[PDB]
């Protein structure tokens, strides 16, 4: 199942 | 208090017309056996008339005699938990 | 397609006449004609608001050809910590007289000539202990020298901001209250819901006993919340496919509240 | 430097799709799709706000040639004591407008605006406690006229703060409750750590009961202590050369809480 | 000198066709032919001076014979504080001619004819802020008197001054936004200016991930502080005798802002 | 990297609202110190007190750490004339009784002795000049 790093969250936020 | 809150021994009470006397003192008038429900009487050209029952917000359908709640009360401050 | 008409359907919102709404019409009408000054109070989800904008809805402004509008009943909201000059500007911004820079004796003089111009007779004032204070000798002066009915409407808490100054206690003594629903009107009301408001069409029968002793505890009484719980309950029903509500979706539910 | 890396990443954050994120996020777009008011409470681990920040980045802004940004979701956190023009000020940038200097009610005005242009659904309020009590007038405004779905977060407290207002009390009842990880569900909640989130070369076994006794004694439950307990156990294991977390060593992390 | 050929080119300034720039311009070649007034908002480093600009590039004066100069687009910028004989000064300029000691409504008037003799179809007011506010009225009459649209550019602000006034803000309504650049926007972005404006004889590779993070916390997607970052980078990096940009240079660039 | 606040219970209780935010919005470790009534301050606040738990303890010398430190304090902070032989059983029962293991009065007692040794003229300390000292306590 997948787990996201917060910073890549934020780098593909708008 | 502010929105018709009474405390008392811990306890936050509030009742059918309590907001509309904010700042003023009123007589709890109560059981010790089960005080999850308490009479709430007021002044009024020096005489003592009656204002509304108060009841205990969460757990109107429990009870809780004074000797409970002061017990239980010591501990949470004992524990050092919030009440 | 015709579950997502339903959905938007029940997503909206509708006036219901029910015997609250008359009441008050039916004592609002009085204090117009007689021009009393009085106050609607009661708790937070029985449904005032609603009552008020129902009776601004009756008494449209009547128009003449090249004159101000006939505006027989006003309704304004103020914003939290409001001022005499923002009492003022919503006065007369309703009356659709556009408001320009000026000082608090500026804004009190063409309120006071508008209010006058377009034939007001009553001014209701929703959430009335949102006004400062001292914004209430504004108040007072509206309507003791104009002819003008000021309804203050609000919750328990109004009141004890007006017991802290007599000289506006006096003024608004006179009361109509809004309670909760019990017994055999909270058990009619359900049935009213039902037919005029879910329209479902398989019928819930949620005037019988299992569904009342969740809606009656659930509910308190209140109008809003009954609003608010068979609207959701009949979205999830009907999103879910069924035809109508069921003893365990209406539990899911009332768990949240 | 392999150990270096490995002390750069671990000091890191991240996100994990459990339970008590997946089930906030079912529970949000049904309050979203009906436009209804609530709050989300919970003892001050459970992860509540990571639980909505993966709500945030997920439901991403949507761009249309030259037009403002269409934003489904906001999410704002308030300073300490914050007034109606911080609340406003902050709504206002975070849809990236520039809050030019102005009166409370420019702000009022212009966040209206800028919430009904941006087509906002739900406005989510982090620490909702640290609301100065005035200002819930604007909160319960917003939700009434606009078509948002006011979500609070807070911890037990805010129900102590919410309390004190009948109309927030009435309007923000629906609730979901942030709860404490046991049983089965920490013991593999534990397993996600060591094989999803770690990332050491061999594995720790951190499931096995005597670590379990361990980790639960440390713990209590805690989401926020389970991610803070694993970390500083494997920085401080690589920077004395170990592939594992073994009995001692995270008795020696464990024996600081 | 081939290397003082270089920095002479990196100092100076160039248009990239960005996406931003063609959705402008599309937008305002419809307001051309509908004569319709509108204004251009967005914040002060997003492109939008270079654009307009770009738009009055295209559209330059004809010349056909025996007549006077047709000018389609006129555009300026006033000064601070811009009087009523300022900005009618500034659009005589424009258009070439000389003007001679007038008072103000001799100004107006030779602004008029000259506007209407060169057959001005728009008129782009650049930061449109520092118009006083009386000056609007003269900008109102050239709007409703000619057939022309004109478009008001500027920041924030330029709202807040419009709100102020009922008369200009109906003239005025209708608007585009310049916004920041983001995801796959401000990677695409970096690529062409490495290509486009760079042109460094070696690749430098910018749109790789670890060089991606440096320009993304140094520009904060403002398309300004992207290029003047990456000329400065370039810049600095020829004065060393390097073929390329690379990751310590651009860190010590970025650390000054 | 790191903020220290020392005397951390002179903050008024909103403050905690900005100190929060700082160590969970920037890569800042905050370290609070303080004595046991920080700990009655802090558990009034769940969100705090969850937030900074682990917790070092400073104690109070004892036994061989106690006897120990005293000869540092005798060789490398004191450096009387000739040697004062503090770690002498009858020497550390009055430094005992005086100092109650606190370091911040081992650093009072000895320099309050030394200094009226000296002004007396003496070269080093002796039991009853230091029991002359320590019967002010
Ligand atoms: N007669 C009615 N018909 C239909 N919906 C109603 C009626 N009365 C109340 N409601 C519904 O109840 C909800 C709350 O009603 P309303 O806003 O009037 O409460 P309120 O008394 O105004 O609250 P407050 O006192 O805080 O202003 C709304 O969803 C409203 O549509
Ligand atoms: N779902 C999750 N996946 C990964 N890590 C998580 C998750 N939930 C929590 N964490 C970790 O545990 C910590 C929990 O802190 P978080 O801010 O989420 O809790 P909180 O409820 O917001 O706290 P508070 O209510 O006091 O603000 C986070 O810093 C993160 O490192
Ligand atoms: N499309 C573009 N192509 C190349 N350079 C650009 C572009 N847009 C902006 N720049 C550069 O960015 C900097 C600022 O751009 P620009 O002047 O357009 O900002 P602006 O929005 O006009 O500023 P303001 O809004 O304050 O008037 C200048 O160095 C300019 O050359
Ligand atoms: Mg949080």
């Amino acid at each position: 199942i997948e787990v996201w790093d917060y910073e890549q969250l934020r780098e593909e936020y708008g | 208090q502010r929105g018709g809150c009474l405390q008392f021994q811990n306890l936050m009470y509030r009742g059918e017309y309590l907001a509309g006397y904010a700042g003023e003192t009123v007589n709890l008038r109560f059981d010790p056996r089960d005080i999850t429900t308490i009479l709430v009487y007021r002044q009024e050209n020096n005489q003592e008339v009656f204002l509304t029952r108060a009841h205990a917000q969460g757990l109107e359908t429990e009870q809780l005699a004074l000797d409970e709640a002061e017990a239980a009360s010591r501990r949470l401050r004992t524990a050092g938990k919030t009440i | 397609e015709w579950l997502q008409a339903e959905i938007a359907r029940l997503k909206g919102k509708s006036i219901v006449p029910l015997q609250q709404v008359k009441t008050l019409h039916d004592w609002l009408d009085g204090k117009r004609k007689a021009r009393k000054s009085c106050r609607v109070v009661g708790e937070s989800r029985t449904g005032k608001t609603v009552a008020c904008d129902a009776y601004r809805y009756r008494h449209k402004p009547q128009q003449e050809a090249g004159r101000p509008p006939t505006v027989p009943v006003v309704y304004i909201r103020p914003h939290q910590k409001c001022g005499p000059k923002d009492l003022f500007k919503k006065i007369t911004e309703y009356l659709k007289y556009r408001v320009t820079k000026g000082t608090v004796s500026d804004f009190r003089d063409r309120t006071i000539e508008v209010l006058k111009g377009c034939g007001v007779e009553m001014l209701i004032i929703d959430e009335a202990d949102r006004l400062k204070p001292e914004t209430f000798a504004d108040v007072r002066d509206i309507a003791e020298d104009l002819g003008i009915a000021v309804v203050l409407v609000g919750t328990d808490r109004l009141d004890a901001v007006i017991k802290r100054d007599e000289q506006v206690l006096e003024r608004f003594r006179a009361h109509l209250r809004f309670g909760k629903l019990s017994g055999e009107d909270f058990k009619n009301t359900v049935e009213m819901w039902e037919q005029m408001v879910l329209k479902l069409p398989v019928s819930s029968n949620l005037k019988s006993k299992e569904m009342l002793r969740i809606l009656t505890s659930a509910t308190e009484g209140y109008i809003g919340r009954l609003d608010e719980i068979l609207r959701e309950a009949a979205i999830r029903s009907l999103s879910r496919g069924l035809k109508k509500i069921d003893k365990a979706v209406l539990q899911e539910v009332a768990k949240e509240y």
